[PDB]
C-alpha cells in the first residue's frame, strides 16, 4: 500500500532522479509534510530549492498530489515557482526557486516591522490570495512560516501541501485543517468552509508581525483552539502601537461570521494598502541584514 | 506549536 502509492506518484511526477544535476545538498529547514534543502546545479552553480516529503511520514498521502496540482496549473508572481517532481526511493522531491531570504516567521520573532513592512507583505499576499481564490484554490495554511522571501525582498507564498479546491460542485470543504493558533473559528466549528479561511488565517498573521506570535500562543493548541471557536475576535496585545488604519484593516479580516468577512479582492483596495513599502523596504529586517 | 494539523472528512 506504501508501495501502491509510490506507483501512483510515479504516474504524476517527471522520470528521473535529479541527483543526476544537483550536487552539496544542505538542509536548510523543516516543513509540516518533509524537509528543504538548498541543492548547487551542477551544470552552472545555480541554487535551487528542494522539498523532500517521505510517503510514510505523511499525515494523508494523497494531500502529496496538491504540490503537483498547484506547480501544474497555479503559478503566479507571489507564489513560490515549482520547477519539477520526481519520485525518489521513498520521497517526493520537488526542485523550486530558493527564497534567499528565508521565512517571515524568522523577522516576526526578532525585530517589530513598521507598518510600511507590514503592508507590503498583507499587498503581496493578498495579490496571491486574490488569485488563487478566484480559481477557487483555499490555501489553508497561512501563517509568517508560509511566506518566504528573495534576498532583494520579494515577498512569496508556500508551502501548498494542505489546499483544496472549491468549485460550482463542491462549493465548501469541512476537513479540518491548519495550525491551531491561525484556523478561522468556522473551521474549528467544522461549519463546511471557503476562500473566507486564508482571509482569517492572514488576520492571524498581522497579529504574528505586530505582537511576535498569534493570540493564545502560550495555550496548548486546543484550549486555544476552543477560545478561537467561542470568544469574540483575539485583540492585539499591543493596540495602543497600530495605526487607525491597521487596526480597520484588521477589524476587516478577523470578522467571526465568514458572510461579513472582507474577500481578498476586496481587501485589494482598503486604504491601509496605500503604505506599502516596496520590496526594499523588507530587506533590512532579514536575518544577514539587521 | 507550529505544525500543521490535517485531521477532517
Amino acid at each position: 500500500s506504501h508501495e501502491q502509492f509510490r506507483a501512483a506518484l510515479q504516474l504524476v511526477v517527471d522520470p528521473g532522479d535529479p541527483r543526476s544535476y544537483l550536487d552539496n545538498f544542505i538542509k536548510i529547514g523543516e516543513g509540516s509534510t518533509g524537509i528543504v534543502c538548498i541543492a548547487t546545479v551542477r551544470s552552472s552553480g545555480k541554487l535551487v530549492a528542494v522539498k523532500k516529503m517521505d510517503l510514510r511520514k505523511q499525515q494523508r498521502r494523497e494531500l502529496l498530489f496538491n504540490e503537483v496540482v498547484i506547480m501544474r496549473d497555479y503559478q503566479h508572481e507571489n507564489v513560490v515557482e515549482m520547477y519539477n517532481s520526481y519520485l525518489v526511493g521513498d520521497e517526493l522531491w520537488v526542485v523550486m526557486e530558493f527564497l534567499e531570504g528565508g521565512a517571515l516567521t524568522d523577522i516576526v520573532t526578532h525585530t517589530r516591522m513598521n507598518e510600511e513592512q507590514i503592508a507590503a507583505v498583507c499587498l503581496a499576499v493578498l495579490q496571491a490570495l486574490s488569485v488563487l481564490h478566484a480559481q477557487g484554490v483555499i490555501h489553508r495554511d497561512i501563517k509568517s512560516d508560509s511566506i518566504l522571501l528573495t534576498h532583494d525582498g520579494r515577498v512569496k507564498l508556500s508551502d501548498f501541501g494542505f489546499c483544496a479546491q472549491v468549485s460550482k460542485e463542491v462549493p465548501r470543504r469541512k476537513s479540518l485543517v491548519g495550525t491551531p493558533y491561525w484556523m478561522a473559528p468556522e473551521l474549528i466549528s467544522r461549519l463546511p468552509y471557503g476562500p473566507e479561511v486564508d482571509i482569517w488565517s492572514l488576520g492571524i498573521m498581522v497579529i504574528e508581525m505586530v505582537d511576535g506570535e498569534p493570540p493564545y500562543f502560550n495555550e496548548p493548541p486546543l484550549k486555544a483552539m476552543k477560545m478561537i471557536r467561542d470568544n469574540l475576535p483575539p485583540r492585539l496585545k499591543n493596540l495602543h502601537k497600530v495605526s487607525p488604519s491597521l487596526k480597520g484593516f484588521l477589524d476587516r479580516l478577523l470578522v467571526r461570521d465568514p458572510a461579513q468577512r472582507a474577500t481578498a479582492a476586496e481587501l485589494l483596495k482598503h486604504p491601509f494598502l496605500a503604505k506599502a513599502g516596496p520590496p526594499a523596504s523588507i530587506v533590512p529586517l532579514m536575518r544577514q541584514n539587521r | 506549536r507550529r505544525r500543521t494539523w490535517y485531521f477532517g472528512g
